[PDB]
């Protein structure tokens, strides 16, 4: 809430797509980390068969 | 550094930076809000915790 | 607001409601027919 | 309730409703096809 | 009901109808082909 | 952007196509029902 | 609309319908021949 | 309570309400479908 | 129905129809070739 | 920030951005609509759930 | 629906292809994740033999 | 946004965009058409389905 | 068919090669995914020996 | 044969090297895919010893 | 869109695009022709098929 | 049929034909070499 | 962009080529049928 | 039926016909070669 | 159309057809010779 | 605290996004290093099942 | 090198660089503060140490 | 020998280094493909011991 | 100490971030090398359980 | 397209392109010539063939 | 090469390069100083040495 | 020796660093290829212990 | 010692950081090659435990 | 193409290219000379050959 | 090519290039000097040789 002027020195054309893409990348890495380190997440994919 | 009319290196004035950051913060809160409900669903319906 | 007069909005609404009621009436009949085939509200003993 | 159409574009509302209805009907029909009781083409016996 | 074409573009609606019904018809034919009672090419007993 | 008469012409083509399309569809479903009904009874087909 | 007159559109439509009916007529005869070989509508007992 | 629409935009609130309740209704229906006592399609004994 | 040709380009419609017909005929012929009953070149016996 | 004629840093006016975003949202809804039908097919015909 | 002004600071020439490509990348990753963590998705490929 | 003569940010007029997109759609249909015949060959001659 | 104005904001010099290359990339990934998750596709390569 | 004006919107300085290099990339991938999924192609390299 | 003298965004006139694409098609045919002989050699002298 | 040469460049048609013929002859000769009956250099015995 | 007479010339070349192509195709199929018919009976070929 | 060439370009149609029928003829010949009853090079009994 | 006169197109066509017939005549003779070696049309009993 | 003049020679438009992204990259690498080299962090993902 | 008005190669004056770095240091301290509480939670509730 | 005017549309400053580098990449890939799919090429490295 | 004029030919806007980032990369590689080639560093992560 | 003096988009005249391509072809033949001797050495002294 | 006022290719004068490099050396010494204490802690409390 | 005019069309600023770096890359690959496909090169590293 | 004029055609702003970084990359690769192909270098990391 | 004064697209005159290529060839020969002695040492002191 | 005042394509005069290369060579000798002592330490205290 205090860093509104981060956008005065960082171009939003590069700051915003980088921020949103990086947030999504974190989500994929967390999803992937749990998928490869649990049995239940692959089992949720597997289902009844 | 409170000039409403100055155009900073990023190509934005200070009011434009404040308005842009507000969408960034509002976007984060909505993302965090959906994440929290996602986490409690993960708590309630996954072996986690 | 969009470029629609009070009269055009009133004319669209009357047709929209009429079309909705016909769509619902067909669905209601379809549901009555489907109930006659197999009811979807189980009793205390199940199906 | 007719004032709703001055606020919202009647064309875009119709597309949204028809899109929602098409999705919902497909969801319901295929949910039924997956059931043992309401799978009509599968020869379901009660 | 001719007033529908003052709201939705008849140009796009016709094309979307033919493509949409093409997909719908193929889906239903293929779904029936995947069944044992309505696969007319396989011809299982009913 | 569309006049009243032009909408009549579009609907006239639509009504002719819809009538033929559904009329063939209804006849097709009567034939399909005569072949193998798709609504099972309590014991199946 | 495309740069086509009422007469050109009428002339195309008459040929289009005639060509469609010939394509269908050949297909209908082909389907009659295919039926004579092996019918594709099974009976209650199957094939 | 009409004064709410001088604070919140009625344009966005209605759209958000219909989408938000659409998600909420689907969630509750699916949660009930996942239970053994309220899955009306499965029809387990109560 | 001739007014359809003022709305749509007759050349593009013919190519779309011929493309659809060519694809459909190939689909039906090869579906039949996969069947045990309608595979003519495979010496299918009923 | 409601100037129809101003050309923002991205090279668009506000009405142009509104029109572009509407195609983005309509595209998303069509994508989401197809995805939902794809998911129910995945529910109905795959071991999932 | 509220972020139509994202396209005033982010150039659509880069925002749009990034968005569409990243959405497709998510789809591929989800497809690949299920493919490598189920038996039925490989079995769907395998078929009768 | 129906100006035939305006040169949009991409460097194209609207009629030029319409003509280019028609080749994109025609290219897609031919690609999809060949794909469908490819899929039925895959259905007919591979263990799939 | 409705998005012909995608080419007014996205430069075709970058949109078209990205689109065609990405479509090819999808095809390669699908070909590779089936190749690594079936026995018949490697066997088709293998042949009689 | 109908796409000659692809080169009016895509710069040949980038379209042509991309096209030729990507065609070569497909050839390498197909060669590699067969090499890793057959016994005879490695055996062709192996020879009599 | 049939102006022989106009210079399009790619830096080419239409006649220059037609001439360039002709080399592209002639290149593809020669490549495809060599591939076909290569494939039949692969059919004749490899376990494939 | 001589009007075909005003429509199509006679040089490019000759190249396409000769290229097609060269490819076809290689295809047929090597298909025959792969056969047990028509492999002449392989000493094929009927 | 095409005159009536120019379309006649195009169709004249088309009709000549189509007639020869189909005529050879029909003869080829008669010969192929005489060799091995491709429509099996109930018991096969 | 000469009017067809006022709609479809006879220049492109001829080239597309020769390429398309080239592919179709190769497909049919190869499909026959893959069968046991119509592979004239293999010459299995009919 | 390409820069070819009716006379040049007629002159090319006569040579093209003559060259085609010679190419086919050699091919026909080659096929007659190949048939004498081993016929490629199997009988009902095979080869 | 003494390096405020790092931003006189390094452009903040590139220094700041690189710094923040790199800090996040460190966090992911440390998270990943512990995840792949412990049993309890995967067990925390696994939970009761 | 204490000129308030000089615009250095990065596009900033010295006062602007000092102000930017203060947000950098304040951001780091908050990050370090959250990290320290995260580490003690890791100490208290994980097998570490 | 017929494509000398490939260099009128493709800049030699990028066409030539790409061509030579790609040719070398092919050579390395072929060398590597044989190395990993034979016993004699590693044995040639191994020598008498 | 003798190379102060390295910054007269190498731009600090690229030399400094490259230097600091590369130093961090070395630290990560050393940390990773020891982590993957010892038992005690993974055991330090593992702790009492 | 036979203007010796025109400077094409690549920055070359037609005679300059012809001279450049001659070195490309002469380089290719020398490369192919050395490859052919390399191959026969590979045939003669390696288990290949 | 001892001109205080000349602006070198990097965009710096010699005194600016000297001042920048001093922070680089001071940064290195602090980094090295912390590293040495880190190493002795590694010596004292890890199985190393 | 005959290609001195390669540097008239290829910029030395990009041709020379690419050439030298690529030569080093070949050297690393050859070193690495022998290292991973022999026992004596790893044994040379191993020494007496 | 004879190549001082390499810096007349190669820009030092790119030649120098490439050179230094590449030298470091060689050092890391040599360190990594020995680490993964010896027992004593991992044992030096392992120490007494 | 023998103009000593013309400045070609690479930014070099023909004499400048000749002088640059001479250092390239002299560099190659020295590299080849050192490589040959390296190879004979590899022959003399490694199991190779 | 011995003009002290000419500014070559890299942005340097010949004396500037000579001075820059001297730091490069002096840097290499120090690097080589440290490397030689590192090697003898590796010889003396590692199983190598
Ligand atoms: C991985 C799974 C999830 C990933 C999802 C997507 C995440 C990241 C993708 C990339 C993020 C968006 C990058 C957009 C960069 C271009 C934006 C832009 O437009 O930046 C422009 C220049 O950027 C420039 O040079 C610099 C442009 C290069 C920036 C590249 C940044 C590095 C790559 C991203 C790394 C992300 C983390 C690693 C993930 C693998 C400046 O903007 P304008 O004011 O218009 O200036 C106009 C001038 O440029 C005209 O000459
Ligand atoms: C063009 C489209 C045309 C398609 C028409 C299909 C309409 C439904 C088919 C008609 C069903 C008639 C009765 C079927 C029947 O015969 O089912 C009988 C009971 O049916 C009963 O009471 C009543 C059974 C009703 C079946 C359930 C129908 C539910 C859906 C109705 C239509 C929905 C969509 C409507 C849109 C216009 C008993 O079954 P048996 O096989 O005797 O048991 C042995
Ligand atoms: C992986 C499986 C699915 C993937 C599918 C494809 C997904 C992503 C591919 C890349 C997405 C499209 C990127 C297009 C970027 C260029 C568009 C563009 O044109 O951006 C231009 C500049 O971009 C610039 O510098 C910056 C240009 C560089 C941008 C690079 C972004 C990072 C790479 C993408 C990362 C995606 C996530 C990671 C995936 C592994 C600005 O536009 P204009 O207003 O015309 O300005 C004109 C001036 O530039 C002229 O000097
Ligand atoms: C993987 C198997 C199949 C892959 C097949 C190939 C697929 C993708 C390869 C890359 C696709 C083509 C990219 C071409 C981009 C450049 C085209 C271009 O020309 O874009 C130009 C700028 O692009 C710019 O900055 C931006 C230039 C950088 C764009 C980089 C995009 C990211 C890389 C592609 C990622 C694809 C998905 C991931 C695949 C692994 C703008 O065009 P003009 O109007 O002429 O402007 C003139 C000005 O530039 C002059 O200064
Ligand atoms: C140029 C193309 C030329 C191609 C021509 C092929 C046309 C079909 C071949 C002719 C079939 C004649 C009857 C075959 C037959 O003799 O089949 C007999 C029964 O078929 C019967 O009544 C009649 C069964 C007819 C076979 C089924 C044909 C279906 C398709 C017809 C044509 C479709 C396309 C038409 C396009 C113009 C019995 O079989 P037997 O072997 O005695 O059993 C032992
Ligand atoms: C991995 C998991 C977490 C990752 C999270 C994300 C981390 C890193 C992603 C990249 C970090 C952001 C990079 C943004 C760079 C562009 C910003 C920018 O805008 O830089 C501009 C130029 O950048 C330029 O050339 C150069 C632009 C290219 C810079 C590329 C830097 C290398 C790539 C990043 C490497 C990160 C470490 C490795 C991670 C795998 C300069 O700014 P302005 O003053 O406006 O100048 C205007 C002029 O450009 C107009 O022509
Ligand atoms: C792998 C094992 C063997 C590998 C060996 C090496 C092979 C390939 C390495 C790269 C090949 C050389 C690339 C050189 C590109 C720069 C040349 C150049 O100079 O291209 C210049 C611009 O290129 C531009 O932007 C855009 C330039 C983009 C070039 C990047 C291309 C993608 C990377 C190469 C991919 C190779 C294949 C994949 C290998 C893994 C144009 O030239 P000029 O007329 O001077 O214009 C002057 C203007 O630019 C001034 O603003
Ligand atoms: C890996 C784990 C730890 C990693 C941590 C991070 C390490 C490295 C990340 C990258 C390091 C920072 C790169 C910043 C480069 C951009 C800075 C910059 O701004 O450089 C600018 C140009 O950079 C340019 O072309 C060149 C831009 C591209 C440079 C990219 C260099 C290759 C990528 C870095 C490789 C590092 C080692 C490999 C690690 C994977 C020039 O500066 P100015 O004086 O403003 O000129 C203004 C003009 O540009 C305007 O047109
Ligand atoms: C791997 C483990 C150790 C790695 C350590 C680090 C090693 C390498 C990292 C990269 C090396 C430094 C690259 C810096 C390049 C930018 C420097 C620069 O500043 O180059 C500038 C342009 O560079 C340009 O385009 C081109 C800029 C892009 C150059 C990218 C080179 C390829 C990437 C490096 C590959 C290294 C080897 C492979 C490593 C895995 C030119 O300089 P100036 O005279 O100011 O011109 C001003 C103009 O540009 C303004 O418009
Ligand atoms: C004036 O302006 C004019 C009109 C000129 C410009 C107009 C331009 C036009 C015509 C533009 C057209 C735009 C279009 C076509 C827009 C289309 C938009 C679409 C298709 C949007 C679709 C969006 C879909 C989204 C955003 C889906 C997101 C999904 C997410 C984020 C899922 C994440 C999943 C995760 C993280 C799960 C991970 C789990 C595992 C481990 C499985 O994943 C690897
Ligand atoms: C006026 O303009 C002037 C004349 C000045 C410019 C002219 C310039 C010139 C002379 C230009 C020359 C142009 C050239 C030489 C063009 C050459 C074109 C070529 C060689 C085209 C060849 C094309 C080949 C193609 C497109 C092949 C495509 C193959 C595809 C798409 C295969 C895909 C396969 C898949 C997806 C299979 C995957 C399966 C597995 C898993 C095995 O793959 C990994
Ligand atoms: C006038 O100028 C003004 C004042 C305007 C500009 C001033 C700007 C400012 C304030 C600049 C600030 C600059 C700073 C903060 C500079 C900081 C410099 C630092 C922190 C330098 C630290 C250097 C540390 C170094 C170089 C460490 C190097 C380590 C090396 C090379 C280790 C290599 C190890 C290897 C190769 C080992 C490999 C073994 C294994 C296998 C384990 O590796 C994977
Ligand atoms: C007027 O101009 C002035 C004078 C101002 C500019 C002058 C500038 C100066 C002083 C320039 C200096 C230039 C220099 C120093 C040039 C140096 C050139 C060198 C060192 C050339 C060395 C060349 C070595 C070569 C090209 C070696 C090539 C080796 C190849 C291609 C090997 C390929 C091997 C393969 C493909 C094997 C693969 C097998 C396995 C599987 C093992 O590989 C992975």
């Amino acid at each position: 809430m205090n860093q509104a002027r981060i956008w005065l020195v960082v171009k939003p054309s590069v700051g915003l797509p980088l921020f949103l893409g990086v947030v999504l990348l974190i989500s994929l890495l967390v999803h992937g980390a749990i998928l490869t380190n649990t049995s239940w997440y692959p089992a949720f994919f597997e289902g009844n068969a | 550094f409170d000039d409403p009319n100055r155009v900073w290196p990023s190509g934005l004035t200070l009011p434009e930076a404040e308005e842009l950051h507000s969408y960034v913060l509002d976007g984060a809160r909505i993302f965090f809000g959906i994440a929290v409900v996602a986490h409690v669903l993960a708590f309630a319906y996954s072996p986690w915790l | 607001l969009t470029g629609l007069s009070d009269e055009e909005a009133k004319e669209f609404h009357s047709i929209f409601m009429q079309s909705f009621l016909i769509f619902t009436a067909v669905a209601v009949v379809a549901h009555f027919l489907a109930w006659a085939w197999r009811p979807w509200i189980p009793g205390a003993e199940g199906y | 309730m007719w004032r709703l159409w001055k606020l919202y574009d009647p064309r875009r509302v119709l597309i949204g409703i028809f899109s929602w209805l098409a999705v919902l009907a497909l969801v319901i029909h295929f949910i039924l096809l997956s059931t043992d009781r309401f799978n009509w083409v599968g020869g379901a016996a009660v | 009901m001719w007033r529908m074409w003052k709201i939705l573009d008849y140009r796009r609606t016709v094309v979307l109808a033919h493509v949409g019904m093409a997909v719908l018809a193929l889906l239903i034919h293929f779904i029936l082909l995947s069944t044992e009672n309505f696969n007319w090419l396989q011809g299982n007993p009913y | 952007n569309v006049s009243d008469e032009e909408a009549k012409e579009f609907h006239a083509m639509f009504s002719q196509a819809f009538t033929v399309y559904i009329g063939v569809a209804v006849v097709a479903h009567i034939l399909a029902w005569a072949w193998r009904p798709w609504i099972p009874g309590d014991e199946g087909f």
